[PDB]
């Protein structure tokens, strides 16, 4: 599934048994309950530009 | 870098200045409080290792804002395979004496898992590149930091499409081609260790260090970079092990 399109994770793919992913955050975000998207938890996470992300 | 605009302010908040006795050296890419990406050709020539200084949230080289933060370089680790005065495993991983402070400025670039960067990230067609290197081929360094977007190319089309010069560098697996070869863009001397950034999802990731050229932005020939995905389980192990003494280490690689 981590093959096609990112197995439609937002950042990090995991492949499990069967018909099974697992979509996972750099260290400074949190995964959503829809499995997918990754979320800031800290202030300054990484690969986000602050002047640009506050306007 | 040749061709491209000045960087706005903030906007380029990873890249970092390395000095050595306040001069000009090389750039580098934050990755997290406390550790920077660089080239490892970058440190060939260095004999006062207590004087290398990395620079954070710098932006105009001729005055001071504020925003700027320097730290010792506590540590340069190269992989054991990197030989001085060659192009292959041209990657170096910089530890700061004392962490860096994230602000709005100073923000560190997302190291990417090794397989969401060789089946995502390597499929991403423009990256960018940036630094305070020449403006020009035998120019002048810029004042203010710089930025390109280049394309990716696949290795065997940027060997179809260059031309052969002899005794040039073979382009390995450790490496990638971007750039343009009709002589109007590309990064230069001064730009190397710098990041060659890849947005993807609304997050910027590490893809490239600015390595090598054949005289930059040389008609028929394109930027060489070090493809940092090789790297990323060398890059992890390292962060995760306890300072040694001595500033230079060589690590084995893989
Ligand atoms: C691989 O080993 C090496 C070893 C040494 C050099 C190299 C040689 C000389 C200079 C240089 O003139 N440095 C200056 C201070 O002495 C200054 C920083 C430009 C002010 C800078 C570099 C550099 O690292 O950028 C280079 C190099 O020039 N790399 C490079 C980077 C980007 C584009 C190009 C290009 N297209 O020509 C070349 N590569
Ligand atoms: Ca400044």
């Amino acid at each position: 599934i981590c093959v096609n399109e990112n197995g439609g994770c937002e950042q990090y793919c995991s492949d499990h048994t069967g018909t099974k992913r697992s979509c996972r955050c750099h260290e400074g975000y949190s995964l959503l309950a829809d499995g997918v998207s990754c979320t800031p938890t800290v202030e300054y996470p990484c690969g986000k530009i602050p002047i640009l992300e506050k306007r | 870098i040749v061709g491209g605009k000045v960087c706005p302010k903030g906007e380029c908040p990873w890249q970092v200045l390395l000095l050595v006795n306040g001069a000009q050296l090389c750039g580098g890419t934050l990755i997290n409080t406390i550790w920077v990406v660089s080239a490892a050709h970058c440190f060939d020539k260095i004999k006062n290792w207590r004087n290398l200084i990395a620079v954070l949230g710098e932006h105009d080289l001729s005055e001071h804002d504020g925003d700027e933060q320097s730290r010792r370089v506590a540590q340069v680790i190269i992989p054991s395979t990197y030989v001085p005065g060659t192009t292959n495993h041209d990657i170096a991983l910089l530890r700061l004496h004392q962490p860096v402070v994230l602000t709005d400025h100073v923000v560190p670039l997302c190291l990417p898992e090794r397989t969401f960067s060789e089946r995502t990230l390597a499929f991403v067609r423009f990256s960018l590149v940036s630094g305070w290197g020449q403006l020009l081929d035998r120019g002048a360094t810029a004042l203010e930091l710089m930025v390109l977007n280049v394309p990716r190319l696949m290795t065997q089309d940027c060997l179809q499409q260059s031309r052969k010069v002899g005794d040039s560098p073979n382009i390995t697996e450790y490496m990638f081609c971007a750039g343009y070869s009709d002589g109007s863009k590309d990064s230069c001397k001064g730009d190397s260790g710098g990041p060659h950034a890849t947005h993807y999802r609304g997050t910027w990731y590490l893809t490239g260090i600015v390595s090598w050229g054949q005289g930059c932005a040389t008609v028929g020939h394109f930027g060489v970079y070090t493809r940092v995905s090789q790297y990323i389980e060398w890059l992890q192990k390292l962060m995760r092990s306890e300072p040694r003494p001595g500033v230079l280490l060589r690590a084995p690689f893989p």
